[PDB]
């Protein structure tokens, strides 16, 4: 086991807005219950990737 | 204590060339070939959204 903080702030009353570009490396369980804790809770604003999202193939 | 059953290297060795002759008769040319024909540096190296 490691040690961990985790301290819950006040609601602020604010959302949150974040690019899939930037989020695809972290599981979505770790950056929903981070972002939920710190206060941002009405509202989510998610900026689709750029580079990631559309399929494609390479050939010569 | 058992005898000459086995052949010599050097006489398994002219069996394999005569195996070799066989083969190419039934099969003159090489019966295989790859889909691209020329040099590394004759294909582009492109990215596509797909087929379609």
């Amino acid at each position: 086991q490691l040690g961990q903080r985790k301290y819950p702030q006040v609601v602020m009353g604010m959302g949150m807005t974040s690019g899939f570009d930037d989020g695809y490396n972290l599981t979505p369980e770790r950056q929903v219950k981070m972002a939920y804790g710190l206060g941002y809770r009405d509202w989510w604003t998610t900026y689709i990737g750029m580079s990631h999202y559309w399929k494609g193939l390479t050939a010569f | 204590g058992i005898g000459q059953i086995h052949f010599n290297v050097e006489t398994s060795r002219k069996v394999c060339l005569d195996l070799a002759k066989s083969v190419l008769r039934l099969v003159p040319v090489y019966p295989l070939v790859s889909p691209v024909k020329k040099q590394h540096d004759d294909y582009w190296f492109v990215g596509r959204l797909g087929l379609d």
